[PDB]
């Protein structure tokens, strides 16, 4: 199968001809998406099994082969890229500077950028090419456009 | 039944697009993982 480092996408042949339900992130071995794109089941590749290893639905994160293995942070100040993968479109970059989520447990940052359902799971990384996050979790405002959490593993 | 298909490397990318704004919003997390809007 493919272990080879980079962004994924997330795909069923289950309903309509092939759908791609979200995406993720190959790194050291261990492929990293969010909860409500996979619900925990099995992945393939090629014909290599990927098999959970840790999941929360409260922080909608998942991990395969291993533990997650994403740590940095958004430092609270500079942009940020959403390396977005939309259904049936090519991996785009897209520059933004976040906002922010206060919550009774603390701020998170939010980046304010709409894409398809089936996008979620896309990396937010910084100047470093970093992954500080997952794209795909987050609310809907009176304008009816949409902010995901830079939702990172902890 | 799921599978994955590689769709790029992971880098930043010099002069990409510049777009969205940065809002400061009161959010809850609950049990079930869903942000909502407090007001
Ligand atoms: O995969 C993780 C994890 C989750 C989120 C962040 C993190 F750094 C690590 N596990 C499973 C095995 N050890 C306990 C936690």
């Amino acid at each position: 199968g493919e272990t080879t480092d980079g962004v994924y996408r997330v795909m069923t042949r289950r309903l309509l001809g092939s759908t791609q339900v979200g995406v993720g992130v190959m790194q050291e071995g261990v492929f990293h998406t969010m909860w409500h794109v996979t619900k925990g089941a099995a992945l393939r590749s090629g014909e290599g099994r990927l098999d959970p290893y840790w999941g929360d639905v409260k922080q909608d994160l998942v991990s395969y082969c291993g533990p997650w293995k994403l740590d940095a942070a958004w430092d609270g100040l500079s942009e940020v890229q959403l390396l977005a993968v939309p259904p049936g479109e090519r991996a785009k970059n897209i520059q933004t500077l976040p906002g922010i989520f206060k919550t009774k447990d603390g701020d998170i940052g939010a980046v304010a950028l709409d894409y398809p359902a089936g996008t979620s799971g896309s990396p937010i990384l910084d100047k470093c090419g970093r992954v500080i996050g997952l794209y795909g979790n987050g609310v809907v405002i009176k304008n009816g456009s949409y902010v995901s959490a830079i939702t990172q593993g902890k | 039944d799921m599978y994955i298909e590689r769709a790029g490397d992971i880098t930043w990318e010099k002069d990409a697009e510049v777009t969205g704004n940065s809002p400061r919003l009161d959010v809850a997390l609950d049990e079930s993982g869903d942000f909502s809007l407090v007001e």
